[PDB]
RNA sequence: GUUAAUUCCGAUAACGAACGAGACUCUGGCAUGCUAACUAGUUACGCGACCCCGGUCGGCGUAACUUCUUAGAGGGACAAGUGGCGUUCAGCCACCCGAGAUUGAGCAAUAACAGGUCUGUGAUGCCCUUAGAUGUCCGGGGCUGCACGCGCGCUACACUGACUGGCUCAGCGUGUGCCUACCCUACGCCGGCAGGCGCGGGUAACCCGUUGAACCCCAUUCGUGAUGGGGAUCGGGGAUUGCAAUUAUUCCCCAUGAACGAGGAAUUCCCAGUAAGUGCGGGUCAUAAGCUUGCGUUGAUUAAGUCCCUGCCCUUUGUACACA
């Protein structure tokens, strides 16, 4: 496939980005996507180049924490991969756009801070930030001590997060620091 | 940080002081001919040399620079310093005098001239600034 | 870094002396000072005003 | 109270004890004349859009 | 004003300067250009083996060569070029081209510490002992002792995991000793194992060794149970080193199977091949790494700011301090 990159089974296209807050630091369409998401390096260097990386590598490096687990980026990709054959099973949608719009529904818009704390509004590449690490800790505690699998429970909290009832562990903290940030304003 | 020392700086004032006709734009060029000219014990510190000297170059296309003694900019100089304008804005036909003024040169030996004009004096005494 | 036993005590000397540099390197090392910048002097010459020749054979 | 957008014009400073926080020009994209600043959380460039929760809310300038 | 910098621009009762920093040396990628290679390989062949003309062979040998390997001269990067900010000076940011547009280590100024070392010296001053020795040697014990607390580390608290097979990848390195009695090991047999026995190779790009190292990759067993996590404690046995293991020197087999369910106030280190996981070399070594120093694999989150806390450096102010 010359014309069209396909991510293992999956097209670049039919990614309806809807917030126009994100549509230059989600960098998924046509021109970072690839085959995989495993990669050398190099993204991490500069300031902003942090947002040329592409949401999947950004969720495949982020997965890999708590010391028996940094350094294992092939292994995580299989997580990434199975959890978007598992989140395809169950919605019947693209799981790019699944998680697109989890990333969406799951970032919280204003957070507190100290300057006795005041709110104050959130980058968009902070928030993003702060969606993939709160999915990623949803994650990993739904996955923590339990007979269901660490690819099914990435699966049931972006799916959780893109539905938007409340129920992933993203959403909750989300909730929260809204509701902290509402208090103390 | 990149910023040069008087190590390099003064050594490459001396440089196109003493060689500005050797001396270019192209910096592989004049880095070859400072090089050449002058005996630098590392690469480093020739190519800190060689930029300095095509940075001064650039600020010589810009402009004068202060801290330099250039023969062809000391004739451009000298040349401006000579040169001789047309007649003179002190020989004039109509020339404003003061009734003070007038005065004292009355008093004097010259009283009545030829190419003066008497003015009037400026009536209102208001000439100092506000205080505050 | 040298010891002198003296009748109270023992004391240390250290001589530290830097040497001169030459081209030949007898009296001192061969290679120049890395901050020591040599310029040469250019030659006195004087430019041509008119178009001459210097044919021979 | 709605939800506006706003995008940023000019950052002009680390504002907070820790430094943590960037004090933000923002120009609302509806209404382009009215034009506000505010401290903004995490690596901020100029000419991206925020979504602002409420406008009422305005820091003081240092 | 600017910089990692008393680094420069520029005013200026200053001028000429000096140490430090910078500069310097080494390490690392950029070279299809030079020098070289039977103590390293590549391409073509002569064969030989296998599969149905073609493919593989670290199986052998050779006509060129250094691309892979190594080390020498080098070169390459300097804010070089463009667009902005800035006294248009000192400088800063982004970008095309480009392997790098801030790699790391060493050295590192004046002056001081009543810091550590007399237990490194046949470096040494003063005091003490000096024959029933504080000299020296031999035999044994101790430096490991255990109601307790603190510090640096290792193992885990698990299903992102444990166990079992298959597959697959390195470089720092080290290697037969003045005395010195002690080297690294290929290969074949005995045994499950630690190991034992024989001939070999190597003073080292020759031999270990193409250094077939782990995490990781694939396929079964497990099923949220202190369970196949974990391996503390303890019994029986077998070997290695040493004159001598008892207070188990170390290694291996079976069995017993404790706490530990992510840890309080508080606190340590760090921002790019970095932290962290992981294993391999040297020193300690006869036997030996839960330490330290180097090296390799996988390899991120978050930040490009600040004096808020802890400190440091310039200017001013106050002092009744100057072992400040």
């Amino acid at each position: 496939t010359p014309d069209i990159k396909l991510f293992g089974k999956w097209s670049t296209d039919d990614v309806q980005i809807n917030d126009i807050s994100l549509q230059d630091y989600i960098a998924v369409k046509e021109k970072y996507a690839k085959y995989l998401p495993h990669s050398a390096g190099r993204y991490a260097a500069k300031r902003f180049r942090k947002a040329q990386c592409p949401i999947v590598e950004r969720l495949t490096n982020s997965m890999m924490m708590h010391g028996r687990n940094n350094g294992k980026k092939l292994m995580t990709v299989r997580i990434v991969k199975h959890a978007f054959e598992i989140i395809h099973l169950l919605t019947g949608e693209n799981p790019l756009q699944v998680l697109v719009n989890a990333i969406i529904n799951s970032g919280p818009r204003e957070d507190s801070t100290r300057i006795r704390r005041q709110a104050v509004d959130v980058s968009p590449l902070r928030r993003v930030n702060q969606a993939i690490w709160l999915l990623c800790t949803g994650a990993r505690e739904a996955a923590f001590r339990n007979i269901k699998t660490i690819a099914e429970c990435l699966a049931d909290e972006l799916i959780n997060a893109a539905k938007g009832s409340s129920n992933s562990y993203a959403i909750k903290k989300k909730d929260e620091l809204e509701r902290v940030a509402k208090s103390n304003r | 940080g990149r910023v040069r020392t008087k190590t390099v700086k003064k050594a490459a004032r001396v440089i196109i002081e003493k060689y500005y006709t050797r001396l270019g734009n192209d910096f592989h060029t004049n880095k070859r001919v400072c090089e050449e000219i002058a005996i630098i014990p590392s690469k480093k510190l020739r190519n800190k040399i060689a930029g300095y000297v095509t940075h001064l170059m650039k600020r010589i296309q810009r402009g004068p620079v202060r801290g330099i003694s250039i023969k062809l900019q000391e004739e451009e100089r000298e040349r401006r310093d000579n040169y001789v304008p047309e007649v003179s804005a002190l020989d004039q036909e109509i020339i404003e005098v003061d009734p003070d003024t007038k005065e004292m040169l009355k008093l004097l030996d010259f009283g009545s001239l030829s190419n003066l004009q008497v003015t009037q004096p400026t009536v209102g005494m208001n000439f100092k600034t506000p205080r505050g | 870094v040298r010891h002198v036993l003296l009748r109270q005590g023992v004391l240390g000397i250290k001589v530290k002396i830097m040497l001169p540099w030459d081209p030949s390197g007898k009296i001192g090392p061969k290679k120049p000072l890395p901050d020591h910048v040599s310029i040469v002097e250019p030659k006195d010459e004087i430019l041509p005003t008119t178009p001459i020749s210097e044919q021979k054979g | 109270q709605p939800i506006k957008l706003a995008r940023v014009t000019k950052v002009l400073g680390r504002t907070g004890s820790q430094g943590q926080c960037t004090q933000v020009r923002v120009e609302f994209m509806d209404d382009t004349s009215r034009s506000i600043i505010r401290n903004v959380k995490g690596p901020v460039r100029e000419g991206d859009v925020l979504t602002l929760l409420e406008s009422e809310r305005e820091a003081r300038r240092l």
